[PDB]
């Protein structure tokens, strides 16, 4: 690790600076270095890690979608042969995306998840594990595609089971997990009905628990609830 | 695309 | 060069794909590979090169400015010592920026400028040379700062002299060169009066030549003329 | 910042 010689606290400080500078590749590298110090992550540190890699892989996914769209058009009946270049470059971006996903999954497996005992950490990491297998699933086409999908499903399911036992229905981690698992059902698992049911039930159970919250907790929970509603509006 | 967080 | 084994035409094709995917680091790498094939660049290819590196260095400059601002605040009277991390990370971004600038300047020196005989290519490359020395000047503080500034000035001046002899006053390359040389005067050379004079004279001479243009050439020229006016409005 | 192209 090229960050092995830097202090943990300095890595966290520089991740925050990288965020302010919108340098998310740097942010992710700094947070990878911090994870590799071997200590558990605090709540803020977990979110720094997630924000960094979500931004990096989000950009890769957007680029992949553009290139995949161009590639599909090049393969329509009537197109002029473009040669191998569109496929090659889509494959290049795809391989870089898979590499980032494998890196994050590696951090979760070595050894963030196994040391995470509190619900807020364990559900958060298992959600990430489902998310990064979901991104692998988005580009998967080979002998392993069903297994990648099932790895995402299994991680999300363990996270769901813990969240329903250990967190209130308005907990923003629980809500964000349900939001993303619902998208998994709709976009990956070809289960739109499950996606819609999960989003609606999550929204309604949260609604009924808002009365217990402070003004600031209310703002956090209703923000994610609105994303659930947004998706439901998209899908119905 | 749908919203995720 | 990691692009040495790829066909020139494939590099150009992939630069265009990278642009569509907003992958400007890739775009720049592809166009560096194309330059290193040793052939002169067409008009479209010159603009692909410039677009790529302008976007890469533009992001670095934005990040550097954020970090430099944080660093200056950390050094105000009353601040809590943050340790070396802000300076270190600003230096990291700065060094990466200098590396990109040196790469572009290297391509211009080996051997784009010396083979560029037509005004549209030679003025374009000398403008770039002034631009990338200007970006080096923005971060320079050492024994070499005056020399970096003078290298920018000298490149812009040679480009200006050629453009006034060989191009009409509405030529968009001539206009863009004058726009940027004017910013050099204002922001780098501490010569706001020269900056304002150059922008105004360029604008007025272009105005008087618009009558010679087609509708499409008019659109191109007036676009840059509006940027000259925008800067003049900022400065007066 | 001022405009450049
Ligand atoms: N960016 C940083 N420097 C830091 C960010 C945080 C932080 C701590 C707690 C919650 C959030 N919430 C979030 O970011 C959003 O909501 C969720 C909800 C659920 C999940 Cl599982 C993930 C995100 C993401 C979309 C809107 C808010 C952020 C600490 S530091
Ligand atoms: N992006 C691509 N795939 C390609 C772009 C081009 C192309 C060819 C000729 C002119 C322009 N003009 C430009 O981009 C703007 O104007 C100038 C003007 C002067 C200078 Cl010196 C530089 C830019 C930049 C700001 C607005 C327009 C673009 C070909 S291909």
């Amino acid at each position: 690790g090229a960050m092995g010689s830097m202090e943990r606290a300095s890595l966290i400080q520089k991740a925050k600076l990288a965020e302010q500078a919108e340098r998310y590749e740097d942010m992710a590298a700094f947070m990878k270095g911090a994870v590799e110090k071997g200590e558990e992550l605090s709540c803020e540190e977990r979110n720094l890690l997630s924000v960094a890699y979500k931004n990096v892989v989000g950009g890769q996914r957007a680029a992949w979608r553009v290139l995949s769209s161009i590639e599909q058009k090049s393969n329509e009946e009537g197109s002029e042969e473009k040669g191998p270049e569109v496929r090659e470059y889509r494959e290049k971006v795809e391989t870089e995306l898979q590499g980032v996903c494998d890196t994050v999954l590696g951090l979760l497996d070595s050894h963030l998840i196994k040391e995470a005992g509190d619900a807020e950490s364990r559900v958060f990491y298992l959600k990430m594990k489902g998310d990064y297998y979901r991104y692998l699933a988005e580009v998967a086409t080979g002998d392993d595609k069903k297994r990648i999908i099932d790895s995402a499903r299994s991680a999300y399911q363990e996270a769901m089971d813990i969240s329903k036992k250990e967190m209130p229905p308005t907990n923003p981690i629980r809500l964000g997990l349900a939001l993303n698992f619902s998208v998994f059902h709709y976009e990956i698992a070809n289960s739109p009905e499950e996606a819609i049911s999960l989003a609606k039930t999550t929204f309604d159970e949260a609604m009924a628990d808002l009365h217990t919250l402070s003004e600031d907790s209310y703002k956090d929970s209703t923000l994610i609830m609105q994303l659930l509603r947004d998706n439901l509006t998209l899908w119905t | 695309f749908p919203a995720t967080v």
